[PDB]
C-alpha cells in the first residue's frame, strides 16, 4: 500500500506540500478551492487528515485520470515517513512556532530533521521569509521562493530568538508578531526580499490583501490568516496561476465552523459568529459597525447545559453599543430569547425586537430583510443556527 | 430632572453576580421616572457617611473577598446599622447578604466573621441548591431567578417571599431572602433586578419619598419584565408536572 502511493503519487503532475506547525489547513483550502474553483481535478485531503494514512487514503480514494495536481497538507513529523514513498515538486512552509511547554531547542532539531529529509531532491521551496526557523530551510534546495510582509503592513496583536544559522542572539528591525518579522544576524543569516508580499493588509471585518500592488477582497477574518493566505497565493502563482484567476477563488472562500463565516445568495448576505461570553458578545456586535448599510441581527440565546444555567452575564456586555448602528430589526432567539429582549431593552436600543424561539425559524426570517444578516449564537446555538443559514443560502 | 445617588460598595472585590445588571435596572426604571441615578463606588471606607446616600448596594464575592469585604466595611459597621435601622433601602447579593449576619461557616466547619448587622448565620454545604426559583411575595409580586449556593442561611426576619418552586435560604423554610425595613438580600442571580421590577421599584420609590421628591408615574410599561418571568414560571410548572 506504500508502494501504491508511490505508484498513485507518479502519475500527478505536481504535487504540493503544506507544512509548519500552524495554518496548514486554512494555506491548504485556500489552495485546493481556488483550484476547484478554476474547475482543475485536485487531490486533496481536505479534511486535515495529514498524516500517512490519511495522505495515503487521500490519494487512494481521489486519484482519477484528470486528477493534474495533489494539494496535500502533512503533519511536519510525518515528512520523514512520506518522503519515503512520495516527492513532491513543491512545497511550502508555513512558520515554525515552538509552544511554551517545548523541551529545550525542540525546534531546530526538528527543522534540520526536515531540511536533511528533503535535501537534494529538487523540490521548490515556499519559505516564509519572516519566519527565521523556515528561511533555515534555504540549505534544503537550489529553488527557493520567499513570500513575506512589508514592515508595518499590519498592527499585529501581539520571549527571545536565537540565529538557527550560527545559534548567536538574532537582532530583529521589525517584528510583526512572535519571531515573525525582519530579522539580520552577523554571520549573514536575515531576512531575505519576498518575491510576493503583502505591503499592507486590513481586517474590516474581513482580511482585505495587498500582494504585490492588486487587491484581494477576502471573506475570512483573523489576523494570521493574512499569512496563510499568502502562502496560499504563493502556492498558486508558482502553479502558474494569474492574479485574476487566484482572485476569483480568494474572494469566495470562507470558514465553515461558524466563527466571522460568510454567505450569500444574490443580494442578500449573512455573517454568523459564536458568542457565548461578555468578550465574545462584545466582539461579535462591533463586527456590524465596519459593515456599510442597514443590519438585520438574530441573537440566539440558549441555557442548555453546555451554555451554562445562569445567563446574568448578557448584562457584562456592551449591548448598548449597538444604538450607533443602522438596524432593521434584531430578531431574538433560543430557550432565552425573552431575556434577550429584556437586556435589549434596558440597552434602550430602540429597533423592533422580533421574540421567535425556535432558533430555525428566528434565522430564516432574517432572509426577510434586504440588510445584512449578523447572526450570533452561543454554543448549543450554533449547530441549528448554522445548520438553517446553510439551509436558507442554497 | 431629579437625581438621586446609589452607594456601590465594594465594587471591585465583591464583583461575581453581574451588579452592573442591578444598576442599568435602576437607572432604567428611574429615567422612566425622569431621575437620573448617580452610582457612587465606595471601595474605600474612611469616615464615609451615609448622609449623601440614596440607596445602598452591596454584592457577592468569593469567601475570600467577602472576608475583606467584611473587614473594610467594618469600619462603618455603626453608621451603616444606623441607616439600615433608619429605614435606609439597599439590596445586598449572596455573599453581600450572608455577611450582614454573625458568622457565615464554610463547608469544613471554618467560620468567618460577618458585620453581625442583624442576629443571623449562615453555614454552607457541599451540595449546592440550584436551579430556577419562582417567588410568591405579598410586596414583590411573582420573585423570579435562577439560584446556585452551598450556604443555607438561618434568620428570624421577614423574607421576600414564600417558594413556589426552587429552595430559597435553605434546604426547608421555602422561603427566599431577607426583607427587613427597606433593607432587601437575596441568593438571586439574573441579575435579579431586570426581571423583578418591583424590586426595583419598591426601592426607587422609597429612596424618592425619604428625599421629598416624586416618584411619577408609577404605573409603566413591564411586558418585556413579564414575558421574560413567564419563561421560568412556565418552565417551573413544566418540572412539576413531569414529577409525577
Ligand atoms: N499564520 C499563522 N500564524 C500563527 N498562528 C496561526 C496561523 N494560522 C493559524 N494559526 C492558529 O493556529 C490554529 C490552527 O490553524 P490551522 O490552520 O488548523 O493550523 P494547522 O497547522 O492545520 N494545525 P495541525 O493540523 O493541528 O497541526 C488556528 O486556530 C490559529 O489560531
Ligand atoms: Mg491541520
Ligand atoms: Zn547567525
Amino acid at each position: 500500500d506504500t508502494d501504491v502511493l508511490r505508484k498513485l503519487a507518479e502519475q500527478v503532475d505536481d504535487i504540493v506540500f503544506i507544512s509548519g506547525t500552524n495554518g496548514k489547513t486554512t494555506t491548504s483550502n485556500l489552495i485546493g478551492h481556488t483550484l476547484k474553483a478554476n474547475n482543475i481535478q485536485i487531490i486533496h485531503n481536505n479534511e486535515g487528515a495529514n498524516m500517512a494514512a490519511g495522505i495515503t487514503s487521500a490519494f487512494i480514494m481521489q486519484s482519477t485520470p484528470k486528477t493534474k495536481i495533489a494539494v496535500i497538507e502533512i503533519d511536519e513529523g510525518s515528512i520523514p515517513r512520506v518522503l519515503k514513498e512520495v516527492t513532491p515538486s513543491m512545497m511550502v512552509f508555513t512558520n515554525f512556532f515552538r509552544d511554551q511547554m517545548d523541551r529545550f531547542g525542540e525546534i531546530d532539531i526538528m527543522v534540520n530533521n526536515i531540511a536533511e529529509t528533503i535535501s537534494n531532491k529538487g523540490i521548490k521551496l515556499l519559505l516564509n521569509a519572516d519566519d527565521p526557523f523556515v528561511s533555515r530551510l534555504k540549505i534544503a534546495s537550489d529553488t527557493i521562493v520567499y513570500y513575506g510582509m512589508k514592515a508595518h503592513a499590519h498592527e499585529f496583536e501581539q520571549e527571545s530568538r536565537y540565529c538557527p544559522n550560527c545559534g548567536r542572539l538574532l537582532q530583529y528591525d521589525y517584528i510583526h508578531y512572535n519571531q515573525i518579522g525582519h530579522y539580520h544576524c552577523q554571520c549573514g543569516f536575515k531576512r531575505e526580499q519576498a518575491k510576493y508580499e503583502i505591503s499592507s493588509f486590513d481586517v474590516a471585518p474581513f482580511l482585505y490583501l495587498n500582494i504585490n500592488d492588486e487587491k484581494y477582497d477576502m471573506k475570512i477574518a483573523g489576523d494570521f490568516n493574512a499569512y496563510n493566505a499568502l502562502a496560499a497565493y504563493t502556492v498558486l502563482r508558482e502553479l502558474g496561476l494569474n492574479e485574476q484567476t487566484i482572485k476569483n477563488g480568494f474572494e469566495t472562500y470562507t470558514s465553515d465552523n461558524g466563527r466571522m463565516q460568510y454567505f450569500k445568495k444574490e443580494r442578500k448576505e449573512a455573517m454568523i459568529n459564536l458568542a457565548k461570553n461578555p468578550a465574545g458578545m462584545n466582539a461579535s456586535l462591533s463586527v456590524g459597525e465596519q459593515l456599510e448599510g442597514e443590519k438585520v441581527y438574530v441573537i440566539s440565546l440558549n441555557d442548555n447545559a453546555a451554555d451554562g444555567r445562569d445567563t446574568s452575564w448578557i448584562y457584562d456586555a456592551d449591548f448598548e453599543k449597538l444604538s450607533k448602528q443602522q438596524i432593521e430589526a434584531i430578531i431574538v432567539t433560543g430557550t432565552r430569547a425573552e431575556e434577550l429582549q429584556l437586556r435589549l431593552k434596558l440597552a434602550e436600543v430602540e429597533v423592533p425586537i422580533i421574540v421567535e424561539r425556535d432558533i430555525y425559524k428566528a434565522t430564516a426570517k432574517t432572509m426577510d430583510y434586504k440588510g445584512f444578516t449578523v447572526a450570533i449564537p452561543n454554543y448549543t446555538s450554533l449547530a441549528p443556527m448554522l445548520e438553517q443559514l446553510n439551509r436558507s443560502f442554497e | 430632572m431629579h437625581e438621586l445617588t446609589i452607594y456601590h460598595f465594594m465594587s471591585d472585590k465583591l464583583n461575581l453576580y453581574s451588579d452592573i445588571g442591578n444598576i442599568i435596572a435602576l437607572r432604567q426604571r428611574a429615567k422612566k421616572r425622569n431621575i437620573k441615578v448617580n452610582v457612587v463606588e465606595i471601595n474605600e471606607t474612611e469616615g464615609i457617611t451615609f448622609d449623601e446616600c440614596d440607596i445602598f448596594f452591596i454584592g457577592g464575592g468569593s469567601d475570600r473577598e467577602q472576608a475583606l469585604a467584611t473587614k473594610e466595611l467594618s469600619k462603618i459597621k455603626t453608621p451603616l446599622k444606623e441607616a439600615i435601622e433608619d429605614g435606609m433601602p439597599g439590596l445586598t447579593i449572596c455573599g453581600g447578604y450572608q455577611f450582614l449576619g454573625k458568622k457565615y461557616i464554610t463547608p469544613d466547619g471554618t467560620e468567618l466573621e460577618g458585620l453581625g448587622i442583624l442576629d443571623f448565620y449562615t453555614e454552607s454545604k457541599t451540595n449546592r441548591l440550584t436551579g430556577d426559583i419562582v417567588i410568591e411575595s405579598d410586596t414583590f409580586g411573582t420573585i423570579v431567578g435562577f439560584e446556585n449556593h452551598g450556604g443555607r442561611t438561618y434568620h428570624d426576619f421577614g423574607t421576600l417571599g414564600h417558594v413556589t418552586f426552587g429552595y430559597g435560604n435553605n434546604d426547608e423554610d421555602k422561603k427566599e431572602g431577607i426583607h427587613y425595613k427597606n433593607l432587601l438580600g437575596t441568593y438571586l442571580h439574573g441579575p435579579i433586578l431586570p426581571k423583578n421590577y418591583e424590586i426595583t421599584d419598591y426601592l426607587l420609590e422609597k429612596a424618592c419619598e425619604r428625599k421629598g421628591i416624586p416618584f411619577e408615574p408609577k404605573e409603566i410599561d413591564n411586558e418585556a419584565e413579564i414575558q421574560a418571568k413567564q419563561v421560568l414560571i412556565d418552565r417551573a410548572n413544566r418540572q412539576k408536572k413531569s414529577r409525577l
